[PDB]
């Protein structure tokens, strides 16, 4: 239920997440917890998609009335989700209540010391923290996947006769308990939970519902850490209780368990693909010579590679659609590493000689700039990998320290509007600077459209800066870092020919 | 036909001007005029003065006769081309001596050799001579004396493009530097009278030869950015420069000789202008040869349309600028405390020269635009 | 209250943490929560010290009686602490109930994709997660410190006239509220909590106690993120209440705040050292023309470098003492990056010719080894950086795939015992292999001591393997990786002369 | 005095034995016996056969006369030393041809040139000729023909230690390889009759020369571990080998020529033993020269106390072993599918030879221990 807003004036991806309740008191008093969780999930998915797609804006309609951002705030759950996604919220997120809408400006995710290339809401990889199954965080999942990739996946020793107790004792006792043909009610176990033992108690009515939900995560945790045994039908005090069921109920439960396990995504880093090796058994419980119920024992063998409880919860924006990253793409991202200067001189001279009014317009525009660089191109859209527009005479990109980058589009057609072309070019330029360029600060690109009359009259048809508003952090940029990011992006896009005035003469003499 | 040095090894008439060997802006051309262009004994006398100041003659028991004979032969080897002559070799030797010996603010000091013009009592200054062994310093000085030996007055690109025999011999890989080192060592090993290192053992001689060859080959500008990047990576490391590591000391010596080879823009206005005139004369001769051979004239080498200001500005902003910045950031740049801030004559001179060239370029562009 | 056990037979650092209650039910039913927290803290400190000191054993006396590890377990709080310290508990920790003691075998911390060089219980660096102050985890602290180190630490822009609300509005309102000379009781604020605003309500009796406790973390969070304002004396509904106090009480509170702020550790990455710029103000609250109480407003300016609430909680073992890492050392660790083969041939031949019985003893010992490498030295203690023992004839290190490394000590003295020397040498060898060597698997070193009689009689005085017991994971080692780690450790210790039989002849011919 | 090739450019009597050019264990010594040791036309005939099989004669319009003349001059240049003679050059050329042309299991294929002995219809096999451009393949073949030109029968270490003129000329930096490349290119450019690349443009000729020089210099064993480490780092990368990158193709060609230069241990028993006998004879001559000069005798070069088995085992386990392992792990090793597993003759032969040398060493040690 997240759609890309195509009617916005911003030169960036704007994701509309629908009506969202905002404010700490307003959100904590929401009667429908399902709606609150759905709104939180939508906002988190939009934020993850923008982080993975070069940054943008999340636009949310303020559902609650009489909401003031200064007086009410955002909401504890939303802030917790943002903190989970991002280590430093102020470095990436900006908040703005514009009229009836709430805008979250999200900077693109940048590679850092952690080594993460993308952001994930939940990797859905589980491990065993001695007794608990926990979903690996981004760093833990990264380490696990890289270790498995590096190694293409993943008898007894004589010891002194000393009476010791280890986890192997619990595992052996659980294995012996697994092979028992029948069980006696109200008997105590000789083992407890460990890295290889999990014990849960479920009601008969909720057993089928919870098998589809909690079994995948425990199976993933066992297959990821060391395998183990899951016992269903034992209370807190390790007393055998079981659940009452018929033979048909046992068959249906076994089928549901098989379907749930086979539904679990699996990624293999080895040459020999393997299935999840599991064994499901039902042990009858006899009380006073009569069958009380059944205990479900599931033995999960150690798996060679990654086992997912669900598909990894990572999102991005492709073809103006918010799409969840496929398992293969997510794995590839995780495990695989990565005055005023007028250039180029020849193109600037040609443009100024062919069109006299263009030079005057450029001088008038640049008289208000303290220091910066202006780069001309026949079509900046082509250099960014988009389709060429032959009606546009030329494009100019201005990079200055006191102002955000500005793209100047010039056209000779009086009765045609080039707002969409310029907006798309600016959006693509911002995305390339953020991701390919390597720029690690908040950046926005403004657009200015001019009509060049044959008689030399110049008019500013469209000025983006006067129609959109950004947080102040977006209005101050680092000129040197912007130029470096632009150079890197142009080099990686195979469109770097003469944009930067390097001393070719000097390097040619030297031989570099 | 051994090229033996003149019988008077020490010239007394120069003893006054050698007193100004302790300043960066050494009037080398005045020394050339005093000595005489015919004899060409400038490099030998300057090297003798520097060795006496260091004391390497007594440290390594260096024979005076063999040293003077070999350095006179080295002077004879240098050709009378406008820039890469014995004057440039003397300037580079003086520059490496100045960089190694003069006080450096904040440089901690750990056989070793100290110059007679250095104050060891003061603890607020240091010198590279106190962290680099005497053998390595002698190797650096000898390499600076040998850095551009037998230079043909042509760049590497010209030799490669024209398929010169030197380019074919070295397979288009650092033709000039390899030729200089090979010719210098062949001259050293050709005559017994040039062997001033007879008192060194076999291992020390091999290490000295390796250091000299590495320092000479570091002077190539084609690998300039490689050396700059390597030095920046080593300095920005938390470990920093380790003076107990042979590789780090070799890199420091290579950086010193590289900085000294292009020290011209870092001098005063008069010396910088004279060196620029010499180098552009050499470029014009190379361009005339290219025009004669039919190859397209290389940039900045067209006498008809000079671009001296553009060439100097580009060279300062791209080659000398980053190198000086890296050397100063490493902390090896000589200077003085001002009362605490550090004042460096080299950096100030470089900035002044760059501003002068920018002003000249702006004036020329304005004049062209008016017409 | 953690001491290194010098009476143990293990060839590793054994830390005694005193009596510890174990078992899930036993620990959850502990009446004294202070004692339980103290035991958890001691165990965590010992584990961190062992992780930072090359691994070892934590020995804890089982306080509760009739405790069975297989039946009871460990304890939820201890497992949570272990999970917080370590991403993968089974990779580093082994548990063994030996008699009346509980042994936790801890592997050394190894550098991984996360980039962490040491383990920290709590970095004590706080940041602002929009409304909350949270202690930076290891990855967040690493990123923050590296970013500050790289940069040597850390006007208005014209925008369209659009009615918008941002965090800057809350900051400006809080600043205006800060400068008010007097306040009116039961009036509502125009702002709420944000990245720069924190509002807390404290009782008069607990105010002095909580100033020494919670103020440092909020001050650290503000100084680390963007500065801000802390307001004490406002209830949940943002109504001005204040606390009743006298002028002497205000002076004492101001002095306590100043002492608490000046006590906070500060590390500077910049050239100009600076203090924490803070301003404390007391605003009177007037109700019906009478002074009700006071509101404490603390403005903390943005700080140039790291601000610590307390010293970083990282530990290690030095000089047989468990010491907390100093702030400088912790910062340096965080921000600064890093058949049978008989060798050497000459030494082996000399030892075999000088002592005839030594060769026979070596052959008898090695007849039971399938494949491995035996390295002889005059004194393996010297090669590890320890003091030489002249009474020991020679030392031999055996590396085999089926057995853990074994150090063979040989002596000619009949009436002297070399147990301590051999144990210390084995401990140092294990530590060097784990940390300097780079070995990333669980490793233990056994010792065997032999007496070489002048007539050729050999007797095994001490056999470590028969007297100590390890988890099975320690009895299987990777021979190639062990040899690689030993080579790296010897190279970094400047004691690598002829231990590995490299083809010097071939490399000499080639010139390498 | 131009060394022109004999008037019959193609020898018909060899047409039978050239039919066995498609197998790894090529009986090269039988070809030497058939052709005759006096004429020494083996390299020219083999190169002509390989060029005809590839079709580079028609692809680049290569003149036959100039090609044959230059390759005959190259044959004459090779000295009659036990190992580094024209037979070794022919063997290396055949090995590079075999590695580039023969089917490789699982190698995907993208002007380009294919051998006449390759089946393009099958989709389960690939060849390096289908991923490397024809110009680069010709450069690799020419470099393999030039890899050890004018070899003096002495190692780099011997030349450096004795201060040979070649060592001084190249400043003790890859003396042998630089000498080979320089002499080969000087011979190529000395006579117009040797210019078989007249149909190449100026840019293509420069690129060809650069590729040939790089491939020749890659044959140095002093930098063997550097190349192995670089190749392993490139292969272990998730990107892997990129055949659209010039640098990756150059590295692949360098690895191919390096593997072909030491292919002797990877052959059958008879060829391996003959090559070992030749190389140990050359080592014995070098050791005799060292003893005459008074320098200590280098290891494995003492005729009085041979260590042939130890030398071969060390060379296989340290040099040939890791190189073959890296080449096979990259996936460029020729082989066949067995029915799915891959069978490689080269790896099996290397393992068999290594086992033979280990058995010989164990037997010699047992015999020494008995006495
Ligand atoms: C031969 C090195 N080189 C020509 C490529 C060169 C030499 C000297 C100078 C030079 N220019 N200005 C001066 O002031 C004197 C020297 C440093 C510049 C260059 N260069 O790279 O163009
Ligand atoms: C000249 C290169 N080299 C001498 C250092 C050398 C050449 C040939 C062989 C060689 N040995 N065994 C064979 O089977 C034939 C060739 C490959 C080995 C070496 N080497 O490094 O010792
Ligand atoms: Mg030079
Ligand atoms: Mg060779
Ligand atoms: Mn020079
Ligand atoms: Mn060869
Ligand atoms: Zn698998
Ligand atoms: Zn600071």
């Amino acid at each position: 239920n997240i759609s890309v807003d195509l009617e916005t004036n911003y030169a960036e991806l704007v994701l509309d997440v629908g009506r969202v309740t905002l404010g700490e008191n307003s959100r904590k008093k929401m009667k429908d917890c399902k709606l609150r969780k759905k709104q939180n999930e939508s906002v988190s998915r939009a934020m993850c998609a923008l982080l993975n797609s070069g940054g943008g804006v999340i636009k949310a309609e303020i559902e609650n009335e009489d909401y003031s951002y200064t007086k009410d705030g955002i909401g504890l759950d939303l802030e917790n989700s943002f903190s989970n996604i991002l280590l430093f919220v102020p470095e990436y997120l900006d908040f703005m209540q514009n009229g009836n809408y709430f805008l979250i400006f999200v900077k693109s995710w940048s590679l850092n010391t952690s080594g993460l290339r993308i952001t994930t809401l939940s990797s859905n990889l589980y491990k065993r923290d001695i007794t608990s199954a926990k979903v690996m965080n981004a760093t833990a999942a990264l380490e696990f996947l890289k270790d498995m990739k590096k190694t293409r996946g993943r008898l007894l020793a004589k010891r002194p006769c000393v009476d010791i107790q280890e986890e192997n004792n619990m595992k052996a006792l659980a294995g012996v308990f697994f092979d028992r043909t029948e069980l006696d009610r109200k008997e105590k176990l000789t083992f407890t939970e460990s890295t290889h033992v999990e014990i849960k108690n479920f009601s008969t009515e909720k057993l089928l519902q919870r098998i589809k939900e909690i079994l995948p995560q425990y199976v993933s945790a066992f297959a990821n850490t060391d395998g183990g045994y899951l016992f269903i039908g034992l209370n807190e005090d390790k007393e055998i209780i079981g659940f009452k069921a018929e033979m048909s109920d046992l068959d249906d439960l076994e089928r549901e368990i098989e379907k749930s396990i086979r539904k679990m995504p699996v990624h293999h880093f080895c040459m020999e693909k393997k299935k999840i090796n599991y064994s499901c058994k039902f042990l009858g419980v006899y009380d006073k010579g009569s069958l009380c119920g059944y205990v479900c024992a599931l033995r999960v063998e150690r798996f060679c590679c990654a086992v997912f409880a669900k598909e990894p919860d990572s999102w991005h924006v492709k073809d103006n659609r918010v799409m969840q990253l496929t398992r293969k793409e997510w794995i590839q991202f995780m495990v695989e590493a990565e005055r005023i200067t007028y250039t180029p001189e020849n193109l600037c001279r040609k443009l100024f000689l062919q069109h006299e009014g263009l030079k005057q317009l450029i001088c008038e525009e640049m008289d208000s700039v303290r220091k910066g660089s202006l780069i001309f191109s026949r079509s900046w859209s082509v250099d960014l990998g988009l389709q060429e527009n032959h009606k546009v005479l030329c494009d100019a990109l201005l990079i200055s320290q006191d102002s955000p980058p500005v793209l100047y589009t010039f056209h000779m057609v009086q009765d045609e509007e080039f707002k969409g072309y310029s907006t798309q070019t600016a959006l693509t330029l911002k995305q390339k600077l953020a991701k390919i360029g390597g720029y690690t600060k908040k950046v926005c690109v403004m657009t200015k459209i001019f009509y060049l009359s044959p008689e030399g009259m110049t008019s500013c048809q469209y000025d983006l800066r006067s129609q959109v508003i950004y947080p102040e952090s977006y209005y101050f940029t680092r000129r040197k870092y912007l130029l470096k990011a632009l150079f890197k992006a142009l080099k990686r896009l195979k469109s770097l020919r003469d944009q930067f005035s390097f001393a070719e003469n000097l390097y040619q003499i030297i031989g570099i | 036909k051994p090229i033996l040095a003149p019988e008077p090894l020490v010239m007394d008439n120069l003893d006054s001007i050698m007193e100004q060997l302790n300043t960066w802006n050494f009037p080398i051309f005045d020394l050339v005029e005093n000595i005489g262009r015919k004899c060409g004994r400038i490099l030998s006398q300057v090297s003798y003065r520097l060795f006496e100041d260091m004391g390497l003659f007594e440290a390594f028991k260096i024979p005076i006769r063999e040293f003077m004979n070999y350095f006179h032969a080295l002077e004879i080897g240098y050709r009378d081309i406008p820039y890469h002559n014995r004057i440039h070799a003397t300037d580079v030797l003086h520059a490496v001596w100045y960089l190694t010996t003069q006080p450096i603010p904040g440089l901690s000091t750990v056989g070793y050799v100290f110059s007679k013009t250095y104050n060891v009592t003061d603890d607020k200054y240091g010198c590279l001579s106190g962290n680099i062994p005497a053998l390595e310093l002698m190797a650096l000085y000898v390499a600076a004396a040998m850095h551009d030996y037998d230079h043909p007055g042509r760049t590497n690109a010209f030799l490669v493009a024209t398929s010169a025999p030197q380019a074919v011999l070295y397979n288009d890989r650092s033709v000039l530097e390899n030729h200089h080192a090979a010719a210098a060592w062949n001259l050293f090993m050709s005559r017994p009278e040039y062997n001033f290192l007879i008192n060194l053992d076999h291992v020390e001689f091999k290490h000295f030869r390796f250091l000299v060859i590495e320092a000479i080959l570091a002077t190539d500008l084609k690998k300039h950015f490689d050396f700059v990047a390597k030095f920046n990576g080593k300095v920005n490391d938390d470990v920093g420069i380790d003076w107990t590591n042979e590789n780090d000391r070799l890199l420091v010596c290579q950086m010193c000789i590289k900085l000294a080879d292009i020290n011209g823009p870092a001098k005063c206005k008069e010396l910088h202008l004279q060196w620029t005139d010499g180098i552009v004369n050499e470029f014009y001769e190379q361009g005339d040869e290219e025009a004669s051979l039919g190859l397209p004239i290389s940039p900045f080498m067209d006498r008809s349309a000079p671009q001296l200001a553009n060439l100097q500005e580009s060279f300062i902003s791209h080659i000398v600028g980053p190198l000086c910045n890296s050397y100063d950031s490493a902390g090896l740049m000589p200077g003085k405390w001002v009362e605490r801030k550090i004042y460096c004559q080299i950096t100030q001179h470089l900035l002044q020269n760059h501003k002068m060239w920018k002003k000249v370029i702006e004036e020329e562009q304005r004049l062209a635009g008016i017409e």
